[PDB]
């Protein structure tokens, strides 16, 4: 058996490790490559190391343990919710803005707490390890899991042993984000976790700085998939104690808190050399206590995160767009992007809220509709760096013909990207209304329906503004300043 | 504002 892992993730290494085979045979690579972590899987005996207790059993000791180390630990419980799982719910009523949680950093997991424990020496010599906090995090959490007297138990023992991120989907789960731009982050992150299980794997068994760890005698997928679940899911970045660098970090109890929509009110005092949080808005005895985790998209929120949030405001959908080569006046072109510091192609975003392009992409259309004559401002003279400077204002327009060609390009664009989905907004709607499906199911269903919403919404957003544009063109209305 | 906001689950890369 032992050498039949041997095999199978010497394999495993060298089918993740071929370049990608075209994206029109990404699916079969996927399922290939499923087929052979699950034969894995089954051969192995899932996570190395399990716990006796519930997971609400540990939770006294991680209060303890945080206790005893600085942090607040009073004015919340520990409360399993049916749609966020466990989180903190307030016992006292805590006012908005108010200081009620805080974790000094003895109490963190971080890269450099990874770099002197028993992953040290490996830490020390695997370039991976090195170039790759998140990695490294991983491990340690690995690493302490399996080790009884860890100072980090009480934190590892209320972790949460499975995770809804793509790496758990079943096929057919998956199979629902075909033909949608998520899908091949999901092919990459399952592809990248299959090709680092089987190198570190190799590398754990070869390395003698791996002897002391109990990696080297079990050390399974289940495991891996765990752990870089546990960092995606949780994982943040706070300044070193120098505070001259940035750096990653498990933030323990604090992490507990489910995400709503807001502000990001968590931030490190340097001084006091802790997480602080406060109150994102004014939470009554018995209320869940939410924090806002970032301006993620719900892809990132599917992905990293491991759930779809209905009330995103921040979600986007990407648009790659370059100036063709073929362009006459891609000479030009390039040379105002470049002093405008724009490459010449790269991958946008499209917003849900409006405006539904950002400056710099507003910039990259200008310019990318731009005449000669219009380049030519933007490139002699002794306003052309004024020009430049004002290029992503949407009070400023080069022209109403520049920006009635830059609305129909992306109106029509738009209407072409919603033509390269196998399904439609309408029978997205029906399927989540007519079928009972799983919590990961549904996430995926809602990613493919989302992405079309939003182009769904550019589409409508280019089509009026192209109508006010040629408007202030037909009455010749004057340029602004 | 704050100095060093701290973003749960902050998005890295993997590749
Ligand atoms: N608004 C939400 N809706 C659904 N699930 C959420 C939400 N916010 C957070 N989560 C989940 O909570 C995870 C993040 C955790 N650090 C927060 C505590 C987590 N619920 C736990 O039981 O340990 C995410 O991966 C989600 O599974």
């Amino acid at each position: 058996s032992p050498k039949e892992i041997l095999n199978l993730t010497s394999e495993l290494l060298q089918k993740c490790s071929s370049p990608a085979p075209g994206p029109g045979k990404e699916w079969e690579e996927y399922v290939q490559i499923r087929t052979l972590v699950e034969k894995i899987r089954k051969k192995q005996k899932g996570l190395s190391v399990t716990f006796d207790g519930k997971r609400e059993d540990y939770f006294p000791d991680l209060m303890k343990w945080a206790s005893e180390n600085g942090a607040s630990v009073e004015g919340f419980e520990m409360v399993n919710f049916k749609e966020e799982g466990f989180g903190l719910r307030a016992t006292r009523d805590i006012k908005a803005e108010e200081l009620f949680l805080w974790v000094p950093r003895k109490l963190l997991m971080t890269v450099e707490s990874a770099k002197n424990s028993v992953l040290g020496p490996l830490y020390s010599q695997d370039r991976i390890l090195q170039a790759m906090g998140n990695i490294a995090l991983a491990f340690h959490l690995l690493c302490e899991r399996a080790s009884p007297n860890s100072f980090w138990q009480p934190y590892i023992q209320t972790l949460p042993s499975e995770y809804d991120t793509p790496l758990y989907f079943e096929e057919d789960e998956v199979r629902y984000l075909q033909s949608t731009q998520a899908i091949h982050d999901v092919f990459s992150q399952y592809k990248n976790t299959a090709r680092q299980y089987a190198y570190f794997y190799k590398v754990i068994q070869t390395h003698p700085h791996a002897n002391k760890l109990p990696l080297k005698d079990s050390f399974t997928y289940e495991d891996y998939r765990w752990a870089v679940s546990s960092v995606m899911t949780r994982q943040n970045q706070i300044p070193t104690e120098d505070g001259s660098r940035v750096t990653l970090a498990l933030i323990p109890l604090w992490d507990m808190c489910n995400h709503t929509n807001g502000l990001i009110t968590t931030g490190y005092n340097l001084e006091d050399d802790r997480c602080e949080c406060v109150a994102l808005q004014d939470f009554r005895a018995g209320e869940q206590i939410y924090i806002f985790y970032g301006t993620r998209s719900n892809a990132e929120f599917v992905i990293h995160s491991g759930f779809f949030f209905d009330n995103n405001s921040h979600d986007r959908v990407k648009i790659k767009l370059g100036v063709s080569k073929s362009d006459r006046l891609y000479a030009m072109k390039a040379e105002v992007l470049a002093r405008a510091g724009i490459p010449t192609s790269s991958v946008f975003a499209l917003h849900f809220t409006e405006p539904p392009i950002s400056a710099q992409l507003l910039a990259f259309l200008r310019v990318f509709c731009m005449t000669e004559e219009e380049l030519k401002e933007h490139l002699l003279g002794d306003s052309a760096i004024d020009r430049i400077f004002t290029l992503g204002n949407s009070e400023f327009p080069v022209s109403w013909d520049n920006e009635v060609k830059l609305w129909t390009f992306l109106e029509d664009r738009a209407s072409l990207l919603l033509k390269t989905y196998k399904t439609t907004i309408e029978e997205d709607k029906s399927v989540l209304k007519n079928h009972d499906l799983s919590v990961r199911a549904k996430m995926a269903i809602k990613l493919r329906l989302g992405e079309k919403e939003i182009l769904e919404k550019a589409v409508k957003s280019a089509a009026v503004n192209r109508e006010y544009y040629r408007q202030q063109m037909e009455e010749k209305a004057p340029l602004p300043k | 504002t704050l100095k060093y906001p701290i973003e749960h689950g902050i998005v890295t890369n993997w590749d």
